[PDB]
């Protein structure tokens, strides 16, 4: 039996009424629940036997469906409540989860603060450097972030990572670094990482030059 | 109170076993079906196996049916996940939760247990400062480590406002990487010492890394 979620991700305000749908290949009758899992962390049970809410589980969540078709819908979404929220059938085994809902919380949006970070006299000594930017603390989670070696555009040499959405205002913060050789490093001076985003009217730069310069 | 607490998982070679256990507090086993269900990095969570300890019976994932065992010992109310052939597909964390019925769904979980399948050696990591230069910010870089995870403080755990630690990444090399940072007051820069806190359990290694501007 396949469990199939719909859809795969959304977006909904603070305050706004969620609706997340499962269908299953086959009747399952109404043995179907719902899970909220947050990032790292264990699974929690919201929903069972299709409509029934588990103790301890606030009163804004809700469940309906029978045969093929299950719904969970959050009447008044809050900033905590993002996670991935996963069905699951067990009315034949195999049991069978959904592939899972991304919920994101949406706010207004919010521009980020952008620093930038040297490699260390320490790593150098290593044989390699790393340069880091930084991204502080902002909405929508779309960032284009560029890096740039005097002024050229730099191609597969970066890798980024984002943390989970803040629990009380909702932005996100994200780092890029930039991994070179401590030979291709020492050739340049300018290192610069590049910001576009929709709450910037303009990209915004944030450099230094190798050597204190 | 119910609890389940799992155990055994680790770091292990491809090819290699492993039994992971759930200790289960506050019910008899044998009431209910036992499951263990995984989750590989970044993906959904997969069932694995269940048992029902009054009989015995049991039902594995295909994936997994031939060479991995579970079983229960109702006289110490645990169960098991013996794996075995255990291969890279098999990284994950492990979960175990209990099946309640009146109709029903899996109630209580076990916190997780990180298997990770691999041929490459522990490593702690090498700690960078990412140093400063009104608000300033200020970082230590957790570069080359295996497996995973790491843990990271400020100034041994008094500095927890404004402090973002990034998720791990696996670099080309096959070793994993992160940043860990925080915004300060610039006008203290000169004056607070600044300290990151690094552990790494899997290399009985712990750093402790001054950030000064540099």
């Amino acid at each position: 039996i396949q469990m199939t979620q719909s859809p795969s991700s959304l977006s909904a305000s603070v305050g706004d009424r969620v609706t997340i749908t499962c269908r299953a290949s086959q009747d399952v009758s109404t043995a179907v629940a719902w899970y909220q899992q947050k990032p790292g962390k264990a699974p929690k049970l919201l929903i069972y036997s299709a409509s029934f809410l588990y103790s301890g589980v606030p009163s804004r969540f809700s469940g309906s469906g029978s045969g093929t078709d299950f719904t969970l819908t959050i009447s008044s979404l809050q900033p905590e409540d993002f996670a991935t929220y996963y069905c699951q059938q067990s009315r034949i085994t195999p049991p069978t989860f959904g592939q899972g809902t991304k919920v994101e919380i949406k706010r207004t949006v919010a521009a980020p603060s952008v620093f930038i970070f040297p490699p260390s006299d320490e790593q150098l000594k290593s044989g390699t450097a790393s340069v880091v930017c930084l991204l502080n603390n902002f909405y929508p989670r779309e960032a284009k972030v560029q890096w740039k070696v005097d002024n050229a555009l730099q191609s597969g040499n970066s890798q980024e990572s984002v943390t989970e959405q803040d629990s009380k205002d909702s932005t996100y913060s994200l780092s890029s670094t930039l991994t070179l050789s401590k030979a291709d490093y020492e050739k340049h001076k300018v290192y610069a990482c590049e910001v576009t985003h929709q709450g910037l009217s303009s990209p915004v730069t944030k450099s230094f030059n190798r050597g204190e310069c | 109170e119910v609890q389940l607490v799992e155990s055994g998982g680790g770091l292990v070679q491809p090819g290699g076993s492993l039994r992971l256990s759930c200790a289960a507090s506050g019910f008899t086993i044998s009431s209910n079906s036992i499951h263990w269900v995984r989750q590989a990095p970044g993906k959904g969570l997969e069932w694995v196996a269940w048992i029902t300890p009054s009989d015995g019976n049991t039902d594995y994932a295909d994936s997994v049916k031939g060479r991995f065992t579970i079983s229960a010992d109702t006289s110490k109310n645990t169960a098991y996940l013996q794996m075995n052939s255990l291969r890279a597909e098999d990284t994950a964390v492990y979960y175990c939760a209990r099946r309640v019925c009146y109709a029903g769904g899996m109630d209580y979980w076990g916190q997780g247990t990180l298997v990770t399948v691999s041929s490459a050696s522990t490593k702690g990591p090498s700690v960078f400062p990412l140093a400063p230069s009104g608000t300033a910010a200020l970082g230590c870089l957790v570069k080359d480590y295996f497996p995973e995870p790491v843990t990271v403080s400020w100034n041994s755990g008094a500095l927890t406002s404004g402090v973002h630690t990034f998720p791990a990444v696996l670099q080309s090399s096959g070793l994993y990487s992160l940043s860990s940072v925080v915004t300060v007051p610039s006008s203290s820069l000169g004056t607070q010492t600044y300290i990151c806190n690094v552990n790494h359990k899997p290399s009985n290694t712990k750093v402790d890394k001054k950030v000064e501007p540099k």
